[PDB]
């Protein structure tokens, strides 16, 4: 089940 | 997490290819997958394509 309210993810 | 965080590098620029765009966004979600889908997505092209899409009318909807 997929989330519009998972976090953002930051690259490096 | 450290390990979800090696995990979202070697899959965003692989979702970056796909959606320049919104990259971040995705990859996030994508993460919040069992480990078994994860593993699945790693492997597979077309599986990513589809949880890709799958991600992008969540957002645009």
């Amino acid at each position: 089940k997929l989330s519009v309210n998972a976090p953002e993810f930051y690259p490096s | 997490g450290s390990h979800r965080q090696a995990l979202g590098e070697r899959l965003y620029p692989r979702v970056q290819a796909m959606q320049p765009a919104f990259a971040s966004k995705i990859t996030g979600m994508l993460l919040e997958l069992s480990p078994a889908q994860l593993l699945l997505l790693l492997a597979s092209e077309d599986s990513l394509r589809a949880r890709v899409e799958e991600a992008m009318e969540l957002i645009v909807a």
